[PDB]
């Protein structure tokens, strides 16, 4: 459960992503695939080499989904319902993989926005990503 | 289980690490991001705000010791299970630290390295460090 | 996130507990303390012997709380705010311990209510207990 | 590992286990309670409802194999690592099963034993089984 302070922290930090949406999304995916090779098993249909067109395109979709989550932070189950059906019902993604991607997202943000990535904001981002993760792994 | 290319990448970055700061930063973030971990460090006094935590001298001192142990591992990658043999006995028997917390600290350290190094903390560099921190956490959990 | 089916299963099953709630709470605690002895460290002030009235008394309180949770299953962060403050802010309970108690509650229910502990009900009780646990380990 | 009285209690209940059903019920329940695990069993056909899962003959037959593996654990309590070496290799290298799931299956087996044995599955008997299932999980995760 996110605090009011968590919600404002996430808004200000994620808002700084802006035009860098696809870029940071693609980088987080690349970090996940290289750091945690078993996650590649969900993408056998992808070219997963550095700079791949498919990973770029997908990174943008992931990052835009999180942007949509931030915009609907108080109504995430409703806003992410189709994405929950995709991940939980169709893809059956092991919840461990959300932890790995969420970690790689935090790493990406820290590498890129060191001013934003204070300990308090790190904490709020981690809670935010865990909540998005719970939504996408549940079916309700 | 690190490859020579991974060992070289890990070693090169670690040479540039501020040894008096990074450990305190990682421990401080552990206590802020995962506040239940504060339970193990009540002797530290005030840990009641992120600012109180990050500026606590006991956090800074203990984190230096923590960092020193990672440096040990980094100079002995092929034998982490003996490099951390004593420390493993401490955290399980006396301290009763649930193992999930070792992995959390390793990942918080990765976050700190990314924060400090920015673009230099490349995806392959991270991958190598993920093996290191999993190695350390495994080795520490051995008892 | 709980499905509509999840809420109805939990209501039905926890309804079967009734007068035994206290009793089941106490046994789950006892199971937890014996199977996972590190959890005892949260209770240095308790008599923790078998049959302990202190454990019995506390089991009733835990059970009563779950009943209240069921009653406000759509409103749990609000309904459980006092307990969140206690467990997350004051006691700083490691979230691992909630998984242990939840498991021990499921074991108790299986041992006592075998006709009611169907696979479907088991799944819904698990997701419900996970949700309560998240609320109690959250600072919001 | 287990005290002698833990061993006799554990062994006494295990000898009474419904060998045809218990393993199938544990695997079945894992698939229902933790549905992402169904990803690993696409070759089993219909797993789209709890009834379909629990009655599926591949679930029942594989469950019996899983139970035989737990039994082999109980037959080899002072050498779980060696017993499960080949199985650990399989689950890691070929199957890509995250180890947290080994702990989930072990605990589901405990729930099924409680379900079948009722008041005979006492807190101390549970405690001993928890040691067994954690040992099997650790052993499967070793590689
Ligand atoms: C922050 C967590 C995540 C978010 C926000 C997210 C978001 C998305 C989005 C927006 C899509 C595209 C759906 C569409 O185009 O209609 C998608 C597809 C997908 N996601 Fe995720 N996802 C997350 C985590 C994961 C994880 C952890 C995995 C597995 C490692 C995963 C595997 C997939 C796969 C396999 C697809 C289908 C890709 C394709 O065929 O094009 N996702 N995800
Ligand atoms: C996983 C990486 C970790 C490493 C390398 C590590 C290393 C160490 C070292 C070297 C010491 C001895 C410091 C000294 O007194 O000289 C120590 C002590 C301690 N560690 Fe850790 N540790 C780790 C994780 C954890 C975690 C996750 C916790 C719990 C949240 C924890 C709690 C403690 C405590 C309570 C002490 C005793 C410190 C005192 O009061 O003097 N450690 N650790
Ligand atoms: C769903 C799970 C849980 C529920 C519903 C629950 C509920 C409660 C309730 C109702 C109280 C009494 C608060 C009051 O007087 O108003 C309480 C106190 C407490 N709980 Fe929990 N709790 C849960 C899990 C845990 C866990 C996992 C632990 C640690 C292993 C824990 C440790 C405590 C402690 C130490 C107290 C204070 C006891 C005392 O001083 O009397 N709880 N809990
Ligand atoms: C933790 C206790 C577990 C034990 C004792 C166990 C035991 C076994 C055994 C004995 C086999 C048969 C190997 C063979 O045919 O040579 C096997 C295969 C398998 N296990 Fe497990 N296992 C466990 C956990 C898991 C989990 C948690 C999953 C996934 C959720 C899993 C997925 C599989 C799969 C996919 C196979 C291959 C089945 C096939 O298609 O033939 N196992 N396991």
């Amino acid at each position: 459960v996110l605090s009011p302070a968590d919600k404002t922290n996430v808004k200000a930090a994620w808002g700084k992503v802006g035009a860098h949406a696809g870029e940071y999304g693609a980088e987080a995916l690349e970090r996940m695939f290289l750091s945690f090779p078993t996650t590649k098993t969900y993408f056998p249909h992808f070219d997963l080499s550095h700079g791949s067109a498919q990973v770029k395109g997908h990174g943008k979709k992931v990052a835009d989904a999180l942007t949509n989550a931030v915009a609907h932070v108080d109504d995430m189950p409703n806003a992410l319902s189709a994405l929950s059906d995709l991940h939980a019902h169709k893809l059956r993604v092991d919840p461990v993989n959300f932890k790995l991607l969420s970690h790689c997202l935090l790493v990406t943000l820290a590498a890129h926005l060191p001013a934003e990535f204070t300990p308090a904001v790190h904490a709020s981002l981690d809670k935010f990503l865990a909540s998005v993760s719970t939504v996408l792994t549940s079916k309700y | 289980h690190l490859t020579p290319e991974e060992k070289s990448a890990v070693t090169a970055l670690w040479g540039k690490v501020n040894v008096d700061e990074v450990g305190g930063e990682a421990l401080g973030r552990l206590l802020v991001v995962y506040p239940w971990t504060q339970r193990f460090f009540e002797s530290f006094g005030d840990l009641s705000t992120p600012d109180a935590v990050m500026g606590n001298p006991k956090v800074k001192a203990h984190g230096k010791k923590v960092l020193g142990a990672f440096s040990d591992g980094l100079a002995h990658l092929d034998n982490l299970k003996g490099t951390f043999a004593t420390l493993s006995e401490l955290h399980c028997d006396k301290l009763h630290v649930d193992p999930e917390n070792f992995r959390l600290l390793g990942n918080v350290l990765v976050c700190v390295l990314a924060h400090h190094f920015g673009k230099e903390f490349t995806p392959p560099v991270q991958a190598a460090y993920q093996k290191v921190v999993a190695g350390v956490a495994n080795a520490l959990a051995h008892k």
